[PDB]
């Protein structure tokens, strides 16, 4: 009992055998060259560089360079020892915010003090079982643990399942190259997965490479069960 | 031993090979034109045919016209797809009514589909990944590829992964010393569990034991799935199941409706004809029930004008209990049913009547016989002259405080003065009005 | 790299990076994306000054709302802060 | 392709005209309403030409009267390769986006982009596959032999055209069509060898095709917009796209055309039951008619004298006398007995019905008498009686049971009125109970 | 080949060095005083010193208000910005009205930057990084058909070039004031490397290595509003798919907007940067609300808020959110005080007669006198616009018959064909159901 | 006197009585805006001060809300009114 | 550094004051030696409402998930909470004033001007005011 897969890949018409992913949507939406050329990628006869640049440089607000003063304020605001860090902030994406958070240090003379509910979550991090913290604060485990929930059985599956909508380009490799950055993101991606352990071992000891400078793994939510983690019923 | 509300008692319309319907077969009992006439709008659905066909169930209330449309649900079979629907479902604070009318226009055409999938099977051997040159690069990942080993009844493949494919691999959590599922359609894992090729008592997990799989480890089936349009469009709109970054974001973010454009379903509508036109699909257009189509508004009538006119739209029956009412959402003008004049040009109303006393008596007895129930025929009597007195629905639901009542003394049989308690425990709807009216303080 | 203009806080730490010197501007011919060419220090490297900032109460409330409350400010979409947090920065 | 029950409307296949512009009787599936079906050609030589922009026209008639039929006439013979929007005067209060903005993509959805551009490719039989590879992998080389009806080759390969065909399977007997620049591989099926199926191509392997592409201005307002991608084209969460890149894509477009590397096809814009729009849509209506990149906009009217949403007052046709001052009206007319007789012959003809001649002029005293969708109604239905009792021909009486079966507006109003008891009344007040 | 809509025959308001209008110049045809306070307002607002200054025309429809509004963008030119507007876009259901009232106002903002614009482009023939784990520089030679030309470069391009696969033998694209690197493809050089490869091989570049070009940058006030306040965060250069987040639009407080225009200031006074003030035009102004009318007071009194013209048509009218309060014009007195009213007078005969003339001329349409006098008769007798938009169905109904010349046979067809407003009215009233 | 001193605007005495006149019989800002709009039709002639007979051009140009209320319910049949009711065409 | 003693969980409060100038230049903070031996008992009272509890529970903790830290950065919006968390909420509360270590302070909720409420919100109350 599986859900439709609303896809076209290579199947056979029947000392190893490899397996390639190339699984695709049957929808596609066919769009020109001149287009993706004249709006998207820059050249000598378009300026969207320049206004990038214009916009997102010059004059941002949060730059060093021209708003020093602003940049002081919202240093003495939020204690963070960077000038540099608004810039950051301001400049890439939300996910590139989200994988890569670092727990630094903050000055103690500064406005943002510990709120009395971030007080309450930050004592209950380490703290064991029969503490009356601890007990007060992990009410939605103990109704995990009560309801037998790690034991039931998965009654909905999804009807079709399908693929994002392939966009194709004819005669262009660069769209290729930009489609398969986004879709299959190495960073993203090894976000959403793990190192094995034969792996990390080749990359500590036999490498030489520490293990801060690891890229970050393991940030995909577990699911209830094991038979909530996929579609397919025996 | 089985649970009844209201219902189930009707199993079908209940005709002959000609289409005369009996006086009382099947749970029905009168109604021999309007049976009749769903009769022929079964037969009407059956030819698959027809699209945009759409009829109005006119009647009273305690007439049984959402009782013919459950006939109709269950003459078609299960096969079919039958939408029911409430006229105050459409209003979303999500999303528009329109969308919500294509919504549920898109969810009552069914669909088959013969789909072929290709398995890869086993017991897994070992796993043994290897590493890059430079990992820390930025660019590309940490591993390369990994060799899987595959053990299944008379048969033993070895496989090189995708990296993409070992995420999916790790996901699920697979280990040596146990069972998996790769579907190559998509890419979809399934971890069947710890093979019974070790030792079985010796966990913590609460794990179940599979044997080795039979066949090949490599495999081509055949599954047979039952499909609606509607289903496709919501999975095109969210894509959700395949293995890239978004596959996995899709699944973890909040489901919300959305506006679906029209170019996304004529994009489906043209997958759908060339799957079609391969000999694989069969289309099964169906019944979308609509119960108390007086609350829609004027809106949604205008776009229900443009709906029944696609080359897609299904059997659309609706059902009202209003004589000279007007429309909501107007605020002047006077149509029958609550239904606009140019959306009642494009019916074909169905008159529902009402019964006499024996109608209202055998209906009891009836619905006694259904509850597992033993009446007297002194007190059915006096339940048919309370049910020509007040209602039918009022008489319906008092017979099981009667079973109460005679259960609590005892007894098997349901007597007049045990419905004479059921009396002055219970009242009506004249009763209470009566009440109302000679109150003190609006009691 | 060896010819940025930075400036460092003694009492507290502070660490920014104003730019590139021009003496170094003829040098990596193109600049890139990430950088900005700003004039030489002159004078006194050491510094004394003494700034005075004004901060309103709903910076505070804004700032102490999320982890980043700056991007709240510079965007309007505080999302209704609550009443505990302002007893909170009244008391304080 | 474009899977297709029966529609009301799927009859119609063009407006019926000669080539003096003059309306035939009976042609192309419609019948009556000759001066309405001329002014209809006339719109459709005005948008075929192209030259002129923004005129809109109001299609005003009583219900039941030709008006979706005419725009489903001219839609047929517009053809493809031009945009055709219909939509409805309910599709616009949205709960995500505004109204002014949905009609701003409702109109930049009809006038489209013609783009020609040229792509080479190879498609040919797979004859046979060789694969060499080391024991790490690393170092790859294959030959590849491919063919037409016409000709053969091989073909040395790179690594990676090795990876992308051991990626989606080639195999031999196959049809395979490459594309160089991009590296996709398309498999469109197995050829003719018995040892699904498709023939082998013929002619040259390296083909060098052009395509004619169509875009809408409201995909590249879609694409040209940073914030979300193309995917808002199938989910719909545009969500109030700005000004400025508008302004961009309208100065682009004007670029283009002078440097010839497109050219701007027009079209319709069908809005039906306009009089369910607000006030405030016809005010964004009346400047938004002139702009230079604005199609043909057809209404349909069938309200008479009506109060226009909004507003406290009356107007003709629903819609303000300053919208009416933009708008050329065409008006269609009420149907004799002869042509609701050759309509009713056509929708016989349209449904594989086959009628006697007397149930057929029952049938047309039934439509003169009560409506025509009536009478185009009860045809399906009483050929459902004929094959109940297994004859092919449907009779009078199979039609006499159908009207007795099935009920009409008037005589319903009729029984309401005159049980008018038994049904909840505007002051919601019933009766029920058949006793006292 | 030409498109027109009801417009595009206005390209001025056709006056002398003194500023008095001609009769018929510009494509205009008569309305003389309305066309000096036009002038007059376009000097002003050229003299480049006010701040909130306001404009209503108003008059009867079909009278040429929104063509004296044409009129004046097409003379103040396209350098400065002019902001065209319906007052029924302001509701929106995202943000407030007030909001996007406040967007419109500093979208007529605008800013002139100088720039310019370096571009290496060629065939890569050396990739040569050297260190001191990490990278100190890199030195690239690049080469076209006119010669080569090595180049040193940071590593902070390198890891771009390292993003855009670029190995030797391919052709990149290198601007050096953003950095921005693109990969073009492999060379025809290297196109016989093998048969079948999966890459697409360009020629070399015929021009020069080394391009240098001066280009002027246009920005107004709203898109530096809109590139500081993105509540997600930063986008990259190459975007096809979008974020999985829907970002939608937000208030944007009035502390951005001080320090935007800080910025602004601050790259003024260097000579960087022009400022260029312009127009928002509302036109049907009687459709706001009266909250819209009050926080317009404020708007206007604002130091940066642009020149605003508005247009109306109505008379003792009900402002929209009251129920009793009579104005003139569907403007409120508070707002009408500071106004200044330039009123429009309706057309006679001869006019409506040149008008007709002038627009057949410019669709390229051929008409007799005959017909001409009959469609003047028309415009008179029903209304200005149904005269202007039965020329090209007459147009049609010419060239069916095999002629290039409209007689008065056709306009009579397009008269029994097509109705206006009067005799739809006439049919509509002597009808039985619902016409 | 002091809004033209700060516009930068220079009057005669004649047109400065008019104008305080006109801002008598009118409100105010009407007449801070005909010296903005009277400056303009002052550099239209070549002459850099306000005279009297700009003052008047800008009068007869530029209407008042009183004017305009007077010229409209003259004229009312040319106007949508409250109904929605205008006569369009010039000719009964 | 600071050590709890059932916990383990080792956490970093600064560095002392007598290492403090041997750097010109330095970021981090420095405490000075904390006051007291080495090993002490204190007995600490914390306050805390029911809300605050109800809250912390219904936001996710700090955990590992991407979810977690993408809605910790995200605009704090509120939801509806059940009936379920508060039930749970009251059960462990009662159970522990049962062993005797919390004690419940009822106060006052006041609300001013209270014709500026409907008949809804009024319907409501009657409704909540029968509560325990
Ligand atoms: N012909 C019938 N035979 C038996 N029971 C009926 C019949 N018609 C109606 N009923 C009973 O009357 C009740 C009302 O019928 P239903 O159609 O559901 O609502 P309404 O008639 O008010 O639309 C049902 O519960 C059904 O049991
Ligand atoms: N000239 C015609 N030729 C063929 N069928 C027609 C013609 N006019 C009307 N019809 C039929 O009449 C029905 C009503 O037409 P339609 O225009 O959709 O309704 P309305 O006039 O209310 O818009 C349609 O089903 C159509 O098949
Ligand atoms: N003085 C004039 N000379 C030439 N054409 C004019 C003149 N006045 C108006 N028109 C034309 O009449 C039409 C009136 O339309 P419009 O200005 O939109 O109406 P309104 O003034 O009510 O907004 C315009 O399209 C314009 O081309």
């Amino acid at each position: 009992d599986s859900p439709f897969s609303f896809t076209t890949f290579g199947k056979t018409t029947s000392k190893f055998t490899d397996l390639i992913y190339s699984s695709r949507n049957p929808i596609k939406y066919s769009l020109p060259r001149l287009i993706y050329e004249d709006l998207i990628l820059p050249n000598y006869n378009n300026d969207v560089d320049i206004a990038n640049k214009l916009k997102n440089v010059k004059f941002n607000i949060f730059n060093p360079s021209t708003n020093y003063e602003l940049c002081l304020f919202l240093s003495k605001l939020t204690g963070e020892p960077s000038l540099n860090e608004f810039f950051r902030v301001s400049t890439t994406p939300l996910l590139k915010r989200v994988i890569e958070r670092t727990n630094g240090p903050k000055n103690t003379d500064s406005l943002s003090f510990k709120t009395i509910t971030q007080e309450l979550l930050e004592v209950t991090r380490n703290a064991p079982s029969e503490g009356v913290m601890a007990s007060l604060l992990n009410v939605e485990k103990h109704a995990y643990e009560r309801e037998y929930l790690n034991c039931i059985q998965r009654g909905y599956h999804p009807n079709v399942s399908a693929p994002p909508v392939t966009i194709e380009v004819l005669g262009s490799s660069h769209v290729t190259n930009s489609i398969n950055n986004e879709l299959f993101d190495p960073l993203i991606s090894q976000a959403l997965s793990d190192i094995p352990a034969i792996t990390q071992y080749n990359m500590h000891v036999k490498k030489g490479i520490p293990v801060e400078d690891f890229p970050k793994t393991g940030l995909f939510p577990e699911p209830l069960n094991k038979n909530f983690s996929s579609n397919i019923s025996m | 031993v089985t649970r009844t509300a209201a219902h189930t008692h009707i199993k079908g319309l209940g005709l002959d090979e000609s289409g005369v319907a009996k006086r009382v077969e099947g749970g029905f009992v009168g109604q021999i034109e309007a049976r009749e006439a769903c009769g022929v709008i079964v037969d009407l659905i059956k030819a698959k045919k027809m699209s945009g066909r759409a009829i109005l169930l006119a009647g009273g209330p305690s007439t049984g016209k959402t009782a013919l449309a459950l006939a109709i649900s269950q003459e078609l079979g299960p096969k079919v797809p039958f939408c029911p629907l409430v006229g105050s479902e459409l209003y979303s604070v999500e999303v528009k009514k329109t969308e919500t009318l294509m919504e549920n226009f898109r969810r009552a055409i069914g669909l088959r589909i013969k789909e072929t999938k290709e398995v890869y099977e086993g017991e897994v051997t070992e796993l043994t990944p290897e590493d890059a040159e430079n990992p820390l690069g930025g660019y590309g990942k940490t591993i390369s590829h990994v060799i899987v080993g595959l053990k299944s009844a008379k048969g033993t493949k070895t496989l090189r992964l995708d990296p993409t494919i070992y995420e999916s691999i790790q996901r699920e959590k697979v280990s040596i010393g146990d069972v998996i599922y790769i579907e190559a359609n998509t890419g979809a894992v399934k971890r069947v569990g710890r093979s019974d090729a070790y030792a079985t008592e010796f966990d913590l997990e609460t794990e179940e034991y599979v044997p080795l799989p039979k066949g090949e480890v490599h495999k081509k089936k055949e599954i047979v799935q039952d499909v609606t349009l509607h289903d496709l469009d919501v999975a095109n709109a969210r894509p959700q199941g395949g293995q890239d970054v978004i596959s996995m974001m899709g699944q973890l973010l909040k489901p919300k409706k959305t506006e679906i454009t029209e170019k996304l379903r004529q994009e489906v509508n043209k997958v759908v004809a060339k799957y079609i036109d391969q000999g694989v699909a069969e289309l099964i257009p169906g019944v979308l029930f609509i119960d108390e189509v007086n609350m829609l508004d004027i809106e949604i009538f205008t776009y229900l004008n443009k709906a029944l006119e696609s080359n897609i739209a299904p059997v659309v029956v609706l059902a009202s209990n209003r004589g000279m009412t007007t429309v909501r959402g107007t605020e002047d003008v006077i149509s029958p049913h609550g239904v606009p004049p140019d959306l009642i040009d494009r019916l074909l109303i169905v008159r529902t009547l009402p019964y006499d006393k024996d109608e209202i008596r055998t209906i009891i007895e009836r619905r006694a016989t259904v509850e597992r129930l033993q009446v007297e025929s002194s007190a059915l009597d006096l339940l048919a002259t309370m049910g020509t007195e007040t209602s039918l629905r009022y008489a319906l639901q008092l017979l099981a405080p009667c079973g109460i009542l005679a259960q609590t003394s005892n007894r098997k049989e349901i007597v007049v003065n045990d419905v004479n308690e059921a009396k002055l425990l219970f009242l009506d709807a004249k009763r209470s009005t009566k009440i109302l009216e000679t109150s003190a303080n609006y009691l | 790299l060896a010819g940025d203009v930075i400036s460092i806080d003694k009492a507290s730490g502070k660490i920014t990076k104003l730019g590139r010197s021009f003496a170094r501007s003829r040098d990596y011919d193109a600049m890139g994306a990430d950088t900005r060419f700003v004039q030489c220090p002159e004078g006194e490297l050491q510094k004394r000054k003494t700034v005075v900032h004004t901060v309103s109460l709903h910076e505070i409330d804004v700032i102490n709302s999320r982890t980043q409350g700056f991007l709240a400010l510079f965007t309007g979409d505080t999302g209704e802060i609550r009443s505990e947090v302002r007893d909170q920065i009244n008391t304080k | 392709k474009s899977l297709s029950l029966i529609a009301a409307h799927s009859h119609i296949t063009g407006l019926g005209l000669d080539e003096n512009l003059q309306p035939r009787p009976t042609s192309e599936g419609m019948v009556g309403q000759l001066q309405a079906r001329r002014a209809a050609g006339v719109i459709l030589k005005m948008v075929q030409n192209g030259t002129i922009a923004g005129r809109a026209v109001l299609v005003a008639g009583p219900p039941s009267t030709g008006k979706t039929a005419l725009a489903m006439g001219v839609s047929q013979s517009l053809g493809k390769d031009v945009p055709f929007t219909a939509i409805a005067g309910s599709e616009i209060f949205s709960l995500e986006l505004s109204k002014t903005e949905a009609l701003t993509q409702a109109f930049r959805k009809s006038i489209g982009i013609k783009i020609k551009e040229e792509t080479e490719l190879i498609e040919g039989e797979v004859v046979e596959i060789q694969i060499d590879r080391s024991i790490t992998g690393g170092h790859k080389q294959g030959k590849l032999t491919i063919k037409t009806t016409d000709m053969e080759t091989i073909y040395e390969l790179g690594n990676k055209m090795i990876d992308g065909l051991t990626k989606e399977k080639v195999l031999a007997g196959d049809v395979i069509s490459i594309d160089k620049a991009s590296g996709k591989i398309t498999k469109l099926g197995r050829s003719f060898a018995r040892s699904r199926f498709v023939q082998c191509p013929e002619g040259e392997l390296q083909k060098r095709k052009t395509v004619v592409h169509t875009v809408s201005l409201h995909e590249i307002d879609v694409i040209n917009s940073r914030t979300q991608g193309f995917l808002a084209l199938f989910t719909g969460d545009t969500g109030e796209i700005r000004s400025e890149v508008r302004d961009q894509i309208n100065t682009k477009v004007a670029e283009w055309k002078e440097e010839g590397k497109a050219e701007i096809v027009p079209g319709v814009l069908f809005i039906d039951e306009v009089h369910m729009l607000d006030i405030e849509c016809f005010s964004f209506i009346n400047r938004a008619l002139e702009d230079e990149f604005a199609p043909i906009v057809m209404m349909a009217t069938n309200r008479g004298v009506s109060k226009t949403r909004g507003t406290n007052y009356k107007s003709p046709h629903g819609l303000p006398l300053d919208l009416l001052d933009r708008s050329i009206i065409i008006t269609t007319k009420s149907y004799n007995e002869q042509e609701i007789k050759t309509i009713l012959s056509i929708r016989a003809q349209e449904e594989e019905v086959e009628l006697s001649s007397d149930a057929l002029d029952l049938l047309t005293k039934t439509g003169v008498e009560t409506s025509l969708r009536y009478s185009s109604n009860l045809i399906s239905v009483a050929q459902q009686i004929a094959m109940k009792r297994k004859n092919n021909t449907v009779e009078v009486e199979d039609v006499k049971r159908a009207y007795l079966l099935f009920l009409d507006s008037a005589r319903s109003v009729k029984y309401v009125q005159e049980n008018e008891s038994q049904y909840i009344d505007d002051q919601g007040n019933v009766q029920i109970s058949i006793a006292k």
